[PDB]
């Protein structure tokens, strides 16, 4: 049900930690 | 400009840095080159005056 439209994402936060990622979760 | 809070400078289409975020003050500046023109001279031929 993602509304139909088009906003452009600003960089908010900035993470120099150079981690390694290939997977994820989301917190209920 | 509307600059938002985390754009650091913009730029003329040529690259060159149109305006930038002062690094000690967070003001947001113009840099527009300094004045500059083409000199044209208007002369009668040298054999009638200089
Ligand atoms: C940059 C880096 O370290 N990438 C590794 C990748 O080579 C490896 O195959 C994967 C294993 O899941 O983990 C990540
Ligand atoms: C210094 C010099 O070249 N002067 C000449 C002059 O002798 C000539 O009569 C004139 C013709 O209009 O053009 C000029
Ligand atoms: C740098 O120093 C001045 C004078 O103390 C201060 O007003 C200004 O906020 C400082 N700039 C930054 C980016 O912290």
């Amino acid at each position: 049900d993602l509304p139909q439209g088009f906003s452009a994402l600003e960089p908010l936060v900035d993470l120099p930690i150079g981690i390694n990622i290939t997977r994820f979760q989301t917190l209920l | 400009k509307k600059f938002l809070p985390f754009q650091q400078f913009g730029r003329d289409i040529a690259d060159t840095t149109d305006a930038v975020r002062d690094p000690q003050t967070l003001e947001i500046l113009d840099i527009t080159p300094c004045s500059f023109g083409g000199v044209s001279v208007i002369t009668p031929g040298t054999n009638t005056s200089n």
